[PDB]
C-alpha cells in the first residue's frame, strides 16, 4: 500500500 | 478526544503539536532527552480517531475557524475533515471504517493516498510551498468544497494541512522547518525532497527506532541519523511496533548492527543480494 | 500501457529463469536477467514498481519497470 | 508441489556450486545460480520462501522459488 | 564534466536495455550493466551520485558516476 | 570436514581472483566468485559460516547461520 | 604493500568500466569488475579497507583489497 495522508 | 492546533505563533503551534503527543504517545526509553522524545503511539482500538480543530490561521483571531481534522489515532492518517459550520464530515474513501457521531457524514470516492492527492491537486509535495496566506486559502477551499469527490483545490489544501499537522506531528523535522512560516517575517515554507523521503518512510523507521541501543549511527533507507541529536531533530512520534500493518514490508527482522549502525535489515538484504558482477553484466 | 504501479506483493523465481512479480493484483514475468536483483531489492525495501508491457493481463510479460521511492 | 514455507533456517554453498537452503526442517538445493544471493538475503532479513519442486523430501532439487512478505 | 548530483530520485530499466536515473530534476541513461545493481543500491540507501560525462546534455548517455555517502 | 566455524574476521580479495576469509583464526580462500558477495554478506551480517572441505587451503563448500 | 588504510571516502565507476575508490586521501583504480558491488558495500556499511598493491601512488591501480569491520 502507497503511503496515505 | 479533540486537540487545538493553534498557528498564531510558532510558539503556539508547537506547544499545540507537543500537547497531541503527550496525550497520544509514550517516550521511547532510549531517545529521550527532557520532554522530548522520540514517542510510540499508545494502543487505541482499531477506528479510534481523534479530533483537531484548526485555528489561528489569522493570528489570535477568531476567524477561519471552522475546520477541524479527523485523525485515526494508530496510524496519524487525516480521514478527512470536518466543516463545522455545515455539520459535515467529507471522509476520504479508505477510512469507511471511521465513524464520527454527530456529524453528516459524507463519503468521498477519492482515497487519501499522496498519489491521488498529488494527482487532483496537480501539486507535487516536493517542492510545495506552503505560507500563513495559503493556508487560509486551504482553509477557504475546505469550507467552500461540497459533494462527494475531491476537488483540486481540495485537495491542495489536503496536502498542505496534513504536511503542517500529522506530519508535522511525526517528524520534529517538519514541525521546525514549517514552523518559521508562522514568524511575522511570513516567509514561505518549501517543503523539501528531504522531508518527502523522511514521511514516505515513517513505517520503516517505526520498526526500526524501538531497538536503538545507542549505537552511533541509524540507518534506514535513504534515510540516516549519526546520533540522537538527528534522531530527536527529526522524528518525534511513531508507530507502535510491538503491530500496525506499516511496520512491515517483508522477512522478520527489524535490524542488523553493523559496525557500531543499526540498519534497517532489509536495506541492507537489498544491497547485499548482488551475485558476482562479472557474471551479473556478462550473463545478458 | 501502464500496466500495474504498486508494491511488490510476492516474487518467484520460475522453472524456466524467468522472474514473476505480484504487482496490484496481477502477476506479470520478465526474462530480463538484470531484473532479479532489482525486483527483489524492491520488493525488500518495499519499493513502489511502474510495470508497462503492451498486454496488462495477469500472466503477461514485460520488459520496462520503474522503480520509485514514493 | 508446494513442499516447504517458511524461513530458511540455514544456506550452503556446494562443492558442485549447487546451493542448498533448509526451510520447514527440510533440506533442498538448486542449480540456479542465480538464487543464490536472493535465498541468502531472503535468510538473512526472515523472509518468508516456499519452495517448489516435483518431490518435497529432504535432499530434493528445486528449481522454482517464491518469496513472501508474510 | 558534473551534470548533476544528488540522491536518485527514481530508476527506470527500459525495453531498448536502457537503464535511466533521474537526478537533481534531471534524467540521464546507461547501458552498463554494471551500473545497475550499483545505482539501485545508491537510489535505496540515499547516496549522493554525481553523474559525469564528456557533455551534460540533458538524457544523454553516461558511465561514469561518483557515489558518496553523504 | 569442519574446516573451521566462527564469525569471518576478515575478508579479501586477491590479485588471483580468488577470495580469503578468516574464520576462528584460520585463513582460507575460495576461487569460486559467486560465494565472494555470499561470504561478504555473511560478514557484514554476522553470520556464524561454516568452512567445509575434504582437506582443511582451499575451499568450495560453506554453510550460513545467522547469529 | 599495504597502500592505503581507512574507510572508502568516495567511490566512482569511471568510462572505461574500471572503479575507483579515495581511501585514507589516495585514489586507487581496479579493473576488476567483481569489486564494484563488494566496495560499494563497504562503503556503505564502513568497512576498513587496506588497499594492497606494488605500486601504492595515488591514481594506481589494485586487485587486491582487504576488507575489516570495526
Amino acid at each position: 500500500r502507497r503511503r496515505r495522508a | 478526544r479533540e486537540f487545538t492546533i493553534d498557528f498564531s505563533t510558532q510558539q503556539s503551534y508547537v506547544s499545540s503539536l507537543n500537547s497531541i503527543r503527550t496525550e497520544i504517545s509514550t517516550p521511547l526509553e532510549h531517545i529521550s532527552q527532557g520532554t522530548t522524545s522520540v514517542s510510540v503511539i499508545n494502543h487505541t482500538p482499531p477506528g479510534s480517531y481523534f479530533a483537531v480543530d484548526i485555528r489561528g490561521l489569522d493570528v489570535y483571531q477568531a476567524r477561519f475557524d471552522h475546520l477541524r481534522l479527523i485523525i485515526e489515532q494508530n496510524n496519524l492518517y487525516v480521514a478527512g475533515f470536518v466543516n463545522t459550520a455545515t455539520n459535515t464530515f467529507y471522509r476520504f474513501s479508505d477510512f469507511t471504517h471511521i465513524s464520527v457521531p454527530g456529524v453528516t457524514t459524507v463519503s468521498m470516492t477519492t482515497d487519501s493516498s499522496y498519489t491521488t492527492l498529488q494527482r487532483v491537486a496537480a501539486l507535487e509535495r516536493s517542492g510545495m510551498q506552503i505560507s500563513r496566506h495559503s493556508l487560509v486559502s486551504s482553509y477557504l477551499a475546505l469550507m467552500e468544497f461540497s459533494g462527494n469527490t475531491m476537488t483540486r483545490d481540495a485537495s491542495r489544501a489536503v496536502l498542505r494541512f496534513v504536511t503542517v499537522t500529522a506530519e508535522a506531528l511525526r517528524f520534529r523535522q517538519i514541525q521546525r522547518e514549517f514552523r518559521q512560516a508562522l514568524s511575522e517575517t511570513a516567509p514561505v515554507y518549501t517543503m523539501t525532497p528531504g522531508d518527502v523521503d523522511l514521511t514516505l518512510n515513517w513505517g520503516r523507521i517505526s520498526n526500526v527506532l524501538p531497538e536503538y541501543r545507542g549505537e552511533d549511527g541509524v540507518r534506514v533507507g535513504r534515510i540516516s541519523f549519526n546520533n540522537i541529536s538527528a534522531i530527536l531533530g527529526t522524528v518525534a512520534v511513531i508507530l507502535n511496533c510491538h503491530s500496525q500493518p506499516e511496520c512491515q514490508i517483508t522477512g522478520d527482522r527489524p535490524v542488523i548492527k553493523i559496525n557500531n549502525t543499526l540498519w534497517e535489515s532489509n536495506t541492507a538484504a537489498a544491497f547485499l543480494n548482488r551475485k558476482s558482477q562479472f557474471l551479473y553484466t556478462t550473463g545478458k | 500501457a501502464d500496466c500495474a504501479k504498486g508494491k511488490i506483493e510476492f516474487s518467484k523465481y520460475n522453472e524456466d529463469d524467468t522472474f514473476t512479480v505480484k504487482v496490484d493484483g496481477k502477476e506479470y514475468w520478465t526474462s530480463r536477467w538484470n531484473l532479479q536483483p532489482l525486483l527483489q531489492s524492491a520488493q525488500l525495501t518495499g519499493m513502489t514498481v511502474t510495470i508497462k508491457s503492451s498486454t496488462c493481463e495477469s500472466g503477461s510479460g514485460f520488459a520496462e519497470v520503474q522503480f520509485n521511492n514514493d
